[PDB]
């Protein structure tokens, strides 16, 4: 299920993303 | 079951900055 | 009174670390009413079990109050019920009886033990981490001065000292919510290990009464 | 700020994998506990199936349509009666051979199903004893760079070395932050299967039981 | 003294509650010490003794004659003792039910045994859990008001406030202080307990086999 | 099989700093 | 050089103390348990060797009852297991699996003990290893108060009456990182190595039971 | 390696200790992954011969001459086969204990190898558990050497200092990053060292499985 890894690296670095830009945000 | 002394740490950071200020 | 002025993530995470208190304290009176009664409920229980009195009449003492049944009396109730289950549906092996009632026994252990504790790892959670979220929360605070200190240079004597103690609040805040957590959280794990022994000699009991003297009837 | 462009390049790149090793720990995260979850719920969701009092025989008939996308449960219950009948058609003579073989099927049916189910859980593991020593390291090389950088100028001023400073304090604040998660659901996630290891060996303990008292009958 | 008497009511209360933790972890120290000694000499003899080529009712018999006194595995010898002869006065439970109702005889004493063996056990763990925590609580706070109080004043570059975070880092210190010896208690005598109640499992399931044994010749 | 991090290494560093910052 | 107990404090003189004395027990229980734990080791392969040499367990029983004091090993285990399991078998014992179980208690008894035996001084140094790098840091904190509270009385430091506490702070570490720093190399080590006799041990119990099973059994 | 060309008295010794570690873990790791993984082929190789219509004598005498070179499961299956073979045709005690001595032949053989290839495996684990606290050990001298070095009592130009603190961190920066790679490798072997055992074992409970049929008869 690679895929499967793959979409869930996905969505980790979405969540990530837009956590670093509230960080920025916010700053 | 073990000593947890993570908190200390951000003391010891508030103590840097008392000195170069 | 300083949970007006500080930066909106610093508000946040004094929000959520209020809010781990308030669930942690909640938690704490809920599980240790609630773990209280069950021990009541059980040693009851076992005080009126070994009264000589014969399985079938207590099982059907406690066919009246089904809906409102819980504790070790559960353990038996459920049980009782597979062992009828396959009783009356002469289809079985002897030696398989046993062992299906010590399957929906184990089952019903396993259901009564989840929902007697639920928020326990939730507590054991917040002790790990209420300390780091204080970390974040006056680190982001340290680093704020820095950037409040870079717009003039006087060597900042005087007036970074507030910066310094509105993002120190922070970790006091998370390390006073991760006392209590810490401290109950092997309090009310170590009462649950033991409910869990108190039910698994229940059943191992009820396993080893079936085998002998309740097959025949 | 964003602190990188005035950040050294060692430190750049510090930061750099340690966001990546966040984000490979957070997509393993995801992905083995919904995977766990899934296993779980189908745990109980066919042993009682395997209890409610269908014929064994006859469940194996419905099976050896889903030859591979067989899961946990339904995996080892297939391999086992696949094995006890193979032994017992081709020997038919067998005193107590077959519960033994039927066993050795389910233990390596399991620990291949275990083995493959935590599939990178011992990585987790692996960027917690870790994560604080790379973030150690790069603020250690930060100070002891702005140590070396004053040692040219006059009075030994120390607030002109402010930034250089806090930026090497700034290497454990993206630190030891990708450690903690990691540890916590490596704990969790192993106690986790460890319960299904203990689920699935009550299973043998049941089922080799079984084709005990079901040899002699045959 | 003079520094610990020195205004902040709340630090000189949590040095206190501090101090209260330290001298009970002290005393439990002790208190649990030589009566896990005392046990652990009583269960070797009573390991050594017990299979020595002597008769179970000149046993039973001895320890009859030296009742209201007993501690240690003796107990969940004579717990059960008492429960299988007094099941076993003719029309009564069976030759089979008479072992697991002397078990439970047996196994019931055995905990009760147990609890009275690890009394505050279950307190060095939280007190050492919590006792840096408490301290730090203590120093932060001392902290924050000898840095409000640095906001209104001019100048006093570290000349002031020193004191200050002095009085507030007492508070640690005395914290690890109580909480180091906790955590050591915490784990050799929970260990030795744990080996405690491992053992007294393991000689009642000797037992019963033993008294299964006089059963099936009586 | 490691499932414990390390706060030791982290302290010290920076309490050897602040002894520098002491001087 | 080192004359930093006389110029320090009373407490910081007690921690510096405690620390020493634990990094000399632990460097000592080292190399008086390695040393044991190797000799056990190597006598227990011995034994299993010669157990499975073909020789009948009469013989060797009878060769090894001779020195009954300063026996341990497997060797200890199978005489404990042996001499009583013939006793019962003299004495009655009708049963087979009464004589079986009371092989397999002694097996249990002398391995309970002769393990423990092995296993002596060792949980004392997994919890210096852990524990050493929390006094350290309590000694460091009291140098640091210690230092402060000098600090905050004139004007200017004066690098006189600040040296002693940073002096107390970094010996206090050094001495605790290096009573730590043997305790944490060789704990796992140690433990280990007793793991895997403990295996080792439980596989001769096994054999030997199914042995003694056979025996008994046959006749 | 300018800063390190005076050193001292004791911090020679330190980090040159360290190099020492990080060069050996380096040598111990790449050797370690390759007779890993050319170990592991053999056993898959071997497992596929094994599984095929050869009889047991056929590939007992096809591997006579190989001897020292013989390593892999296939070292194993001679072991056990020549235990039993000296058993069953010097035949002296019933035939359901040759077997036993035939399996304690393969653990033993077993035993072997996996010490074999757990060779230096414990001395990566111990480095990087041990490596930070040197390395800790070597800064905080070098900042009291530094300290104790300062000729005058006052020395109000102190701009020195710095090189001697660089000097003193790259101590704990050199033992970390010894660290950091042998405690990724520790866990990273241990876990293909841990799949070998497996399919160790499972190789032995199938040859003993299939060689105990075989035993009351030939």
């Amino acid at each position: 299920q690679n895929d499967k890894l793959k979409r869930a690296i996905i969505i980790s670095a979405v969540l990530h993303v837009i956590l670093f830009a509230a960080l920025i945000w916010s700053s | 079951s073990e000593i947890n002394i993570v908190p200390l740490l951000d003391v010891l950071l508030v103590l840097l900055l008392i000195f170069m200020a | 009174d300083l949970f007006l002025k500080a930066s909106l993530l610093v508000k946040l995470i004094m929000l959520i670390l209020i809010g781990f208190s308030i669930a942690s304290w909640a938690i704490i009176i809920q599980r240790t009413r609630i773990l209280n009664a069950a021990a009541r409920e059980a040693e009851a229980f076992e005080d009126k079990f070994w009264s000589g009195i014969e399985l079938s009449r207590l099982y059907q003492e406690s066919q009246g109050k089904r809906d409102n049944l819980t504790g070790s009396e559960q353990i038996f109730y459920s049980g009782f019920k597979e062992f009828v289950r396959l009783h009356r549906a002469n289809s079985h092996a002897p030696e398989a009886v046993v062992e299906g009632a010590s399957r929906a026994m184990r089952i019903s252990m396993n259901r009564e033990l989840e929902n007697l504790e639920t928020h326990i790892p939730f507590l054991g959670t917040v002790g790990s981490i209420s300390p780091y979220i204080g970390l974040f929360g006056t680190v982001w605070g340290i680093m704020h001065a820095f950037i409040a200190l870079g717009a003039v240079k006087q060597a900042t004597l005087q007036m970074v000292a507030p910066g310094i103690a509105e993002a120190l609040i922070a970790t006091a805040i998370g390390l006073f919510a991760a006392i209590p957590a810490v401290m109950a959280y092997n309090r009310l794990n170590q009462r649950v290990n033991k409910l869990e022994l108190n039910y698994d000699n229940f059943m191992e009991e009820f396993t080893a009464i079936l085998h002998r003297q309740a097959f025949t009837v």
